């Protein structure tokens, strides 16, 4: 199949809380959805397995993707650094969106986030580049351990991740 | 300034017009020389950067000088992005954004915003920012001239 699917372990202070999987919009958006996975796979010898969820705002999103700083001040994409918004043909249309985190026009490198609600006032300003297969009550577990700034309560790691199937 | 209004609270009152053409006599007779400068800081006080472009663009004929004063400002605002790395992430609804040097200096941020990041506990003070990047220029083409 064209759009490939990936999975999240996710970990709570080390105790496993749950798996998400996610759908990746290959069709729609290969280049972002290239830079997800492969990233998820761990592939290039770096990735997401190991970090952490460190910005999670209940009623907004869920984010991470940070491998390198860990801090909303870092993180990098498959092709060396920070690439170009690659279209805004999808929108941020409810709970599950996955979506890219950037820090402006053309700044992606690995940080994402899981929308848990409607966030209509992204659209043209994020890439949406997939959606949340099965785990939605996962990410719902997660952002309980999120703040009003971000701030979480609890260490929330990506324990392990992959490709599937 | 950011003033109480006739109900207490925090709100944009716009410049006053007179103390605008006072500005503007005392750089039309007195020049860009260093009696200027504690003018501009009495004439400012509490300003946004609106405000503060708003006493900038009022001078009718100061072109060399003007053009020496913003390129020092950009320097500052670029000094400032380096100093400054922006945490990415969507801006959820209620808060803002870290403010960029040309948000400090208002070219990309409206009233709106400024007065944001002003009103917070604890603030952005992005009009006494921006304002020490004016008297920094000003230092320099009053040194100039």
């Amino acid at each position: 199949m064209v759009n490939p699917t990936v999975f999240f372990d996710i970990a709570v202070d080390g105790e496993p809380l749950g798996r998400v999987s996610f759908e990746l919009f290959a069709d729609k958006v290969p280049k972002t959805a290239e830079n997800f996975r492969a990233l998820s796979t761990g592939e290039k010898g770096f990735g997401y397995k190991g970090s952490c969820f460190h910005r999670i705002i209940p009623g907004f999103m869920c984010q991470g993707g940070d491998f390198t700083r860990h801090n909303g001040t870092g993180g990098k994409s498959i092709y060396g650094e920070k690439f170009e918004d690659e279209n805004f043909i999808l929108k941020h249309t409810g709970p599950g969106i996955l979506s890219m985190a950037n820090a402006g026009p053309n700044t992606n490198g690995s940080q994402f986030f899981i929308c848990t609600a409607k966030t209509e006032w992204l659209d043209g300003k994020h890439v949406v580049f997939g959606k949340v297969k099965e785990g939605m009550n996962i990410v719902e577990a997660m952002e309980r351990f999120g703040s009003r700034n971000g701030k979480t309560s609890k260490k929330i790691t990506i324990a392990d991740c992959g490709q599937l199937e | 300034p950011i003033v109480q209004n006739l109900q207490g609270q925090m709100v944009h009152q716009a410049i006053s017009p007179r103390t605008l053409n006072a500005w503007v006599k005392v750089v039309e007779e007195k020049a860009f020389s260093p009696e200027v400068i504690p003018m501009f800081s009495a004439l400012s006080e509490g300003a946004t950067p609106q405000d503060l472009n708003t006493m900038l663009n009022t001078v009718g004929g100061h072109q060399a000088a003007m053009q020496m004063l913003k390129e020092t400002i950009n320097e500052e605002a670029a000094e400032w992005d380096r100093l400054h790395p922006v945490h990415a992430g969507p801006i959820a609804p209620g808060q803002m954004r870290e403010p960029r040097g040309s948000d400090i200096a208002g070219t990309t941020s409206t009233l709106q915003e400024q007065i944001g990041w002003m009103t917070h506990n604890p603030p952005i003070p992005v009009g006494e920012i921006y304002k020490r990047w004016i008297i920094l220029g000003l230092n320099k083409i009053v040194r100039m001239y």
